[PDB]
């Protein structure tokens, strides 16, 4: 029953503003304290802001990291939680979660799926996609996705029909852009006789690339 | 079922009632976060170094922030401090029996 | 403010074994403590609250202990679904700080890597860049060393490495190593080698190609 769905995440220039929302359902919204927690890539969780329930007069608290820049608010008629973010900086780049507290502010019992914020001066760029064919039992093929911004890209093999044998590596920052690779391991009788295609989608630049892996 | 320790401020709802059996009943209201939570309570000397009194109420707990809690305690004869909650804004009530 | 410290930073434990992880607060918090679990690419989930209460739907194999400054999270006969990140958080006065986390990984039998080398795509060469890719797949333990060789000599600059998180099916790790050079430099040499040193063998696994 209890569901929290965040939205609003995206690419913001440093010093810019962005508003995140969190649609809540499955509980009496006004009875519960609500919170925002963030997590920068590969780092720990950080509590940012809280908003109390009706009984406590919907008062707020903030971490020293966001005080004076961020405002937590709630729409009690629509059961929506907001996070108004001003004067954004690179260190604000993180996945942002909206949370419900179990016991009047204590213990974050429900969390949303998260929304991603990137604060950067770098511009939206579509990737270049390169096929990695073996040097020409089992055969390994690859796909190199170079020079995109922002994250993420979605990568599938044969439109998701190939998943066992797939390793998609975390993106690395290279030449002010992201680079990622993926490998697909299949039986030697599968390729080149059967078609194997790398499918790359970069939603931020509205790009879709299909790269059929051909033998060398 | 484990409960958190109340971290916030308390308020005395009404005048402290004296019973005929040498005990006192204090009716408190919680203003903080974390309910249901345990009420920090201690009866001490004026120097706040030794425990003098006895708590009669078994495990004082705030069930709901909106509902006050009756705390029955037995103060020592003479001067003592009724200490309710944790710092900051901890209630430090002077008592003379 | 109160700071939360977790120990160990990382640990690998086998399926069926019992594990205990700890959290320490800089000041007394009584039992105002929560434990959270976070799996690869997912939202954190509440495991334990008020130091010892199990959250809704959490298996009884989980148990929290402690009061004051020292807390423990115990997982009895741990399962594959229990592997991931674990965070503690205090609920004293705000800020409600989290610990740095403990990464719980699966201990399994040794597995030598499957090494594959790839010359740059001719499409990439047009851009003036040349990426030589080496995949080191399905190995265990996670510790591995990659050495790039061009015409017999070791190369250290232009190397970018990426590691996957522990595999959900076989509990192994995989690694991608990319050697990026200019097109002119790539075309100035002939032999390209990626050498993998791992626990499974005294001798390194050698994958090479000639232009």
């Amino acid at each position: 029953e209890v569901k929290l769905v965040e939205s609003g995440g995206g690419l913001v220039q440093p010093g810019g503003s962005l508003s995140l929302s969190c649609a809540a359902s499955g509980f009496t919204f006004t009875d519960y304290y609500m919170t925002w927690v963030r997590q920068p890539p590969g780092k720990a969780l950080e509590w940012l802001a809280l908003i109390r329930n009706k009984a406590s007069g919907y008062t707020t608290e903030y971490s020293a990291s966001v005080k004076g820049r961020f405002t937590i608010s709630r729409d009690n008629s629509q059961s929506i939680l907001y996070l108004q973010m001003n004067a954004l900086r690179a260190e604000d780049s993180a996945t942002y979660y909206c949370t419900r507290a179990k016991w009047d502010g204590h213990y974050f019992d429900y969390w949303g799926q998260g929304t991603t914020l990137t604060v950067s001066s770098a511009k939206t760029t579509a990737p270049s996609v390169y096929p990695l064919a073996p040097v020409c039992s089992s055969v390994t093929l690859g796909c190199l996705v170079k020079g995109y911004f922002p994250e993420p890209v979605t990568l599938t093999w044969n439109s998701g029909s190939l998943s066992s044998g797939v390793h998609t590596f975390p993106a690395v920052l290279q030449s002010d852009l992201y680079t990622l690779s993926s490998s697909v391991t299949v039986t030697s009788s599968t390729w080149p006789s059967q078609s194997i295609t790398c499918n790359v989608a970069h939603p931020a630049s509205s790009t879709k690339v299909d790269k059929k892996i051909e033998p060398r | 079922m484990s409960y958190s320790m109340c971290t916030g401020k308390f308020k005395v709802v009404k005048e402290i009632a004296e019973t005929q059996h040498g005990t006192i009943v204090i009716r408190v209201q919680y203003e903080g976060d974390g309910s249901p939570c345990k009420i920090p309570f201690e009866i001490m000397d004026l120097e706040k170094r030794h425990v003098l009194g006895r708590l009669i109420t078994v495990n004082p707990i705030v069930t709901e922030k909106d509902s006050p809690v009756n705390i029955e305690a037995e103060p020592p004869f003479g001067d003592s401090y009724i200490i309710i909650g944790v710092e900051p804004g901890q209630l430090k009530l002077n008592w003379f029996k | 403010d109160i700071q939360m410290t977790q120990s160990p930073a990382s640990l690998s434990v086998s399926v069926g074994e019992t594990v205990t992880i700890t959290c320490r607060a800089t000041k007394n918090i009584y039992n105002n403590l929560a434990w959270y679990q976070q799996k690869q690419g997912r939202s954190p989930q509440l495991l334990v609250y008020a130091a010892t209460n199990l959250a809704d739907g959490v298996p009884s194999r989980f148990s929290g202990s402690g009061s004051g400054t020292q807390f423990s999270l115990r997982i009895n006969s741990l399962q594959s679904e229990d592997f991931g990140n674990y965070y503690c958080q205090h609920f004293w006065h705000t800020p409600w700080t989290f610990g740095g986390g403990t990464k719980l990984e699966i201990k399994r039998a040794d597995a030598a890597p499957t090494v594959s080398i790839f010359p740059p795509s001719s499409e990439q060469l047009t851009s003036g860049g040349a990426s030589v890719v080496c995949f080191l797949n399905n190995f265990y333990p996670k510790d591995i060393n990659v050495k790039w060789k061009i015409d017999g000599s070791e190369r250290q600059n232009g190397v970018l490495n990426s590691w996957t998180d522990q595999d959900s099916k076989d509990s192994t790790y995989s690694m991608s190593s990319t050697l990026t050079l200019t097109k002119d430099e790539y075309e100035r040499h002939n032999s390209y080698t990626c050498e993998a040193t791992h626990k499974t063998s005294t001798s390194p696994i050698v994958k090479s190609f000639n232009r």
